[PDB]
């Protein structure tokens, strides 16, 4: 469903 | 100071497809 | 949004997505009011009856979006929360009176074609635009129906409803900090916000200066797009004194 966002944001 | 002016609309003097519907409702 | 349509590109550049880190998911809408401040509904962050009490670290805001689920590389900006502020008289126990919250971002977001803040009304703007019959516009990635989810940002324009009609449509106690909007039954047009749209903005375009002002925040409704029912919005101008206090004090 939701596409992974860059790891820097998490 | 530049709030509420959309780069792709107001800023370029283009109108979106339904804003006219809003203006037409502002009768008073 | 129920019975809305796809937003055009850059049509609502103040639209913000409130995003839960894990599990990854849309929590609510929100709106960009400057480079460091985002406005949303208090109940998107704090609602004890459902064990909802988010902290800054639990959340992200995604700004400049069109697609709901896609990561929009080179378009959207993802920001971290520095501090959440909830109206101190937000009434979650009863009727969501004063359903408003501010979020300060860790860093200023850069403006672009897809990212641009909305104006907040002053006394005069509120007085002239907040009239029964006048249409505003609601955007969000919430449910397409009461009983699924959109591929892209949805938009619907809805008329402000007379206060007696709002009151007579529900058993919930309505306050001066709320207004309702939506079409009457058999009018020939429908539309409403729905679950997931909350915290999003109800905006109006001033015919005086051609600027968009956020008059409302999507707050609550009893179902979505039901006949004889209306969506309720936090009245933004009525709460502007609190908004200003938080901003002058912590910004
Ligand atoms: C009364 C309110 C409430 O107590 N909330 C809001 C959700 O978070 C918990 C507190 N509530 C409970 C469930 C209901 N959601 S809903 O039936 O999907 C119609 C959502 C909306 C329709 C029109 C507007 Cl504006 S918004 C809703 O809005
Ligand atoms: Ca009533
Ligand atoms: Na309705």
């Amino acid at each position: 469903d939701f596409e992974e966002i860059p790891e820097e944001y998490l | 100071a530049d709030c509420g002016l959309r780069p792709l609309f107001e800023k370029k003097s283009l109108e979106d497809k339904t804003e006219r519907e809003l203006l037409e409702s502002y009768i008073d | 949004i129920v019975e809305g349509s796809d937003a055009e590109i850059g049509m609502s550049p103040w639209q913000v997505m409130l995003f839960r880190k894990s599990p990854q998911e849309l929590l609510c809408g929100a709106s960009l009011i400057s480079d460091r401040w985002v406005l949303t509904a208090a109940h998107c962050l704090l609602y004890p009856p459902w064990d909802k009490n988010f902290t800054e670290n639990d959340l992200l805001v995604r700004i400049g979006k069109h697609s709901r689920t896609r990561y929009e590389r080179n378009i959207e900006k993802i920001s971290m929360l520095e501090k959440i502020y909830i109206h101190p008289r937000y009434n979650w126990r009863e009727n969501l009176d004063r359903d408003i919250a501010l979020m300060k971002l860790k860093k200023p977001v850069a403006f672009s074609d897809y990212i641009h803040p909305v104006c907040l009304p002053d006394r005069e703007t509120a007085a002239s635009l907040l009239q029964a019959g006048y249409k505003g516009r609601v955007t969000g990635w919430g449910n397409l129906k009461e009983t699924g989810q959109p591929s892209v940002l949805q938009v619907v324009n809805l008329p402000i409803v007379e206060r007696p009609v709002c009151k007579d449509s529900t058993r919930i106690r309505i306050t001066d900090n709320m207004f309702c909007a939506g079409y009457k039954p058999d009018e020939g047009k429908r539309g409403d916000a729905c679950e997931g749209d909350s915290g999003g903005p109800f905006v109006m375009k001033s015919p005086f200066n051609n600027r968009w002002y956020q008059m409302g925040i999507v707050s609550w409704g009893e179902g979505c797009d039901r006949d004889g029912k209306y969506g309720f919005y936090t009245h933004v101008f009525r709460l502007k004194k609190w908004i200003q206090k938080v901003i002058d004090q912590f910004g």
